[PDB]
């Protein structure tokens, strides 16, 4: 009933993925970011968190600021705290 | 080059298909997603062209 | 999308490198030609650069132009840093409804400020 | 309740299904060996 | 990738476009346009045409890594693939992934 | 096998680019005229024949030296070698190159491969 | 025996903020792939040394056989980044750790007394053959090899991997098979 | 009249569904991450014991 495995067969393939895409990326070029951020946005007003987050290679918490900056976010009462362009 | 003015009056009118276009702006929405996906690669490449001229 | 000038957010940049002399401390009025040289988008194209001035600077609801070269928008007082204590001897303006997104870059970090308004009889208390 | 109704417990029941990819589960015949301990 | 366009069949291209637009028979932005089909041809072309198995050996100087392409410089190496050696003492190697 | 390869994607090209021209508003005279111009520099650098052609801590630099020219890398007429790589591998100074689908224009001679294992010490 | 060093780590400030990318394109054998480390990795032939400079301006030097050789290597790459035209400076060159290495010449069985205590001694044979003996008085951990090679780690200072040795000769000489 | 077999299988019958069921739960976790999960390591051998 009992095996030996030394690294369990699951745990060995994400590590792979894991190494190949060194989790999220670095923080740098906002400005180059903004502009694909404002191509997203002429799609759709108001865009979701993690839609953005699948967009750009850089880390969440570098995105948040960046898109803080560009707009206050806004919940829409769908949740999701859907991004939009300040008016100003 | 009036010839040249007048090709650019017919893409004036291929403007007017773009205030259709305005418009426009579902299916549209993955063609520019793919779009975005395609400004990403055209970064890279363009990176990568710096680095063929450093080859050259 | 209504109408779009070349590159998207060109102004936003231009905006960003107006912002970015005032808290350098170099103030000076710029011409949008001069700030597009700037943000080196000057060769943006007559059309573009045409674009920019009848809608994205008119867009802009604090947008400010003294005459030929135009003017900090964001904050219309200059963020001299100083005359703090003259700011706070009238209590009815109570520091001109200062920001703290206008602090922390008007010429110095805030932290270098608080320590000289510690020392001096201005007191510092954020909501 | 060994020799039969067991295997057909088992063997009659709802397929396992879990899914992108999806997983399929389907038991086969119970076997039931002498006590141990 | 930009890759081949400074090879002897990606340069005599360009020098080719250079002139067009000078004696105003082609213009500029064709021109990149044109780059760009080229990019696509010689890409495909390499990977599914012709394919040869070797063996070989090197000694090395500078080295690069950006953009996941690799840039060597090797110094007093030796070349042979299958009955053909080649005795080199200076060679760029520019490899992308 | 390599002069094949090249008219090979030549012709290729030269039949996509042909709806580029013309949709850019070009005769396809010019287009053969693009045909003749690139056949004309590969025959004139007379480099292969082909079917084509048929027709304290502050005084730092008191010691200096340690590093070298770099002018030595480049000379523009360097043997280029362009492949793709598989994997890189460098153990202390050991490297070690798995390379695929390069040509090797070495020794003035022009060679092609489909994988490329090699050796160096740096 | 004399344990012999076989690595010195050291910390050396710039003092400056760097563009790690610039030092990458000029500087020679330099890689900077900001995906797997996100610092400049830099090697010199002459005194084998491994070194990553960091963006911050904070270097890390490694391969180095002994303390004068890890000082030197560290100047050499400070003189390179001043050549690039970045403001260098030397701060602070402080050796964080000596690896040495040296043989007893005798084969050694710890087994015997590690059942009736293993205080300061912790050997798993599954995870390694090697004892790892971490002694208190001097900070260093001494690993002993059934072949009788022992490897010294953790000292900051030269004496310490001299000191910790003579300590254990002691214990594998009662030992001894 | 129900005797020994035809009650214990009102029982096992029940708590075989429950093995079931947990083995739905913990697999579908992890596939979630995507991970893949191991039926041997699924089946918590104490829900009919």
């Amino acid at each position: 009933t009992n095996y030996k495995p030394v690294a369990n067969h699951q745990y060995n393939i994400e590590y792979e993925r894991k190494k190949k895409e060194d989790g999220k990326r670095a923080r740098a070029d906002k400005q180059h970011v903004l502009d694909m951020l404002f191509s997203a946005f002429e799609k759709h007003q108001y865009y979701n968190l993690k839609d953005l987050v699948d967009i750009t290679k850089q880390p969440v918490v570098y995105l948040k600021e960046i898109l803080k900056e560009i707009g206050v976010q806004n919940v829409k009462g769908i949740h999701k705290n859907t991004w939009e362009l300040k008016p100003e | 080059a009036q010839l040249k003015f007048f090709e650019q009056l017919d893409q004036i009118e291929k403007q007017r298909k773009d205030e259709q276009e305005r418009e426009i702006l579902q299916l549209r929405l993955k063609q520019k997603a793919k779009e975005m996906q395609q400004q990403e690669l055209a970064q890279m490449r363009q990176r990568d062209a710096n680095l063929t001229a450093l080859a050259a | 999308s209504g109408s779009s000038g070349y590159k998207f957010g060109v102004l936003a940049k231009i905006v960003n490198y107006m912002k970015t002399r005032h808290q350098r401390g170099d103030t000076h009025p710029l011409t949008l030609d001069e700030i597009l040289d700037e943000t080196q988008h000057l060769d943006i194209g007559l059309k573009q650069k045409q674009w920019l001035m009848t809608e994205a600077l008119v867009n802009n609801p604090k947008i400010e132009v003294i005459d030929g070269k135009y003017a900090f928008k964001p904050k219309y007082n200059v963020r001299d840093k100083k005359a703090l204590l003259r700011l706070l001897d009238q209590h009815d303006q109570r520091g001109l409804g200062g920001i703290l997104l206008e602090d922390i870059e008007e010429a110095l970090p805030n932290s270098q400020k608080a320590v000289k308004a510690l020392g001096d009889q201005i007191l510092f208390v954020n909501r | 309740f060994i020799q039969m109704s067991v295997q057909r417990i088992v063997e009659d029941a709802p397929p396992i299904d879990l899914q992108p990819p999806r997983y399929l589960l389907k038991f086969e015949q119970i076997y039931l060996s002498k006590p141990t301990h | 990738y930009q890759l081949y366009r400074n090879t002897t069949l990606g340069n005599s291209l360009q020098e080719s476009l250079d002139e067009l637009i000078q004696s105003q028979q082609i213009t500029p932005q064709l021109a990149l346009q044109v780059l760009l089909q080229f990019d696509k041809a010689i890409n495909a072309a390499l990977a599914q045409r012709v394919r040869n198995r070797v063996n070989f050996r090197g000694s090395l100087n500078t080295y690069r890594f950006c953009d996941n392409v690799w840039t060597f410089v090797l110094n007093d190496v030796e070349f042979r693939e299958v009955t053909e050696l080649i005795k080199v003492d200076k060679v760029k190697i520019v490899a992308c992934d | 096998t390599v002069p094949k390869l090249y008219r090979s994607v030549i012709e290729d090209v030269i039949n996509d680019v042909r709806d580029i021209f013309l949709d850019d508003g070009v005769d396809e005279q010019v287009l053969m005229e693009l045909k003749t111009l690139w056949e004309n520099k590969l025959m004139q650098s007379r480099a292969v024949d082909g079917f084509h052609s048929e027709e304290e801590e502050e005084p730092l630099n008191s010691e200096d030296d340690v590093s070298d020219e770099e002018g030595q890398e480049l000379f523009d007429t360097e043997n280029v070698v362009v492949c793709q790589y598989d994997k890189i591998h460098r153990s202390k100074n050991k490297w070690k190159f798995h390379l695929k689908d390069g040509i090797m224009n070495l020794n003035g001679r022009d060679y092609i491969f489909s994988k490329a294992i090699g050796d160096a010490e740096w | 025996i004399v344990p012999q060093l076989q690595n010195i780590v050291s910390t050396v400030n710039l003092g400056c903020k760097l563009d790690l990318k610039t030092i990458a394109l000029r500087a020679r054998n330099a890689e900077y792939n900001p995906k797997r480390f996100a610092a400049v990795i830099m090697r010199i032939r002459e005194p084998r040394t491994t070194a990553l400079i960091f963006s911050s301006g904070k270097m890390v030097c490694t391969g180095a056989k002994s303390e004068e050789q890890s000082r030197l290597a560290a100047r050499k790459y400070a003189r390179v980044v001043q050549k690039l035209g970045f403001p260098a400076k030397f701060l602070d060159f402080k050796i964080q750790n000596m690896v040495g290495s040296c043989d007893v010449k005798f084969p050694i069985r710890l087994e015997g007394l590690v059942l009736t205590h293993q205080q300061f001694s912790s050997y798993e044979p599954e995870l390694f053959p090697g004892l790892i003996y971490r002694m208190i008085k001097p900070r260093i951990v001494l690993l002993i090899f059934v072949s009788g090679k022992v490897v010294l780690t953790g000292a900051k200072v030269r004496a310490e991997i001299y000191e910790a040795f003579e300590n254990i000769y002691p214990i594998l000489k009662g030992f001894r098979k | 009249l129900d005797l020994a077999g035809p009650l214990l299988a009102f029982l096992f019958r029940g708590m075989f569904k429950n093995l079931l069921k947990e083995v739905r739960i913990y697999a579908q976790k992890f596939i979630d991450r995507g991970k893949d999960f191991n039926l041997e390591l699924a089946i918590k051998t104490r829900i009919i014991s």
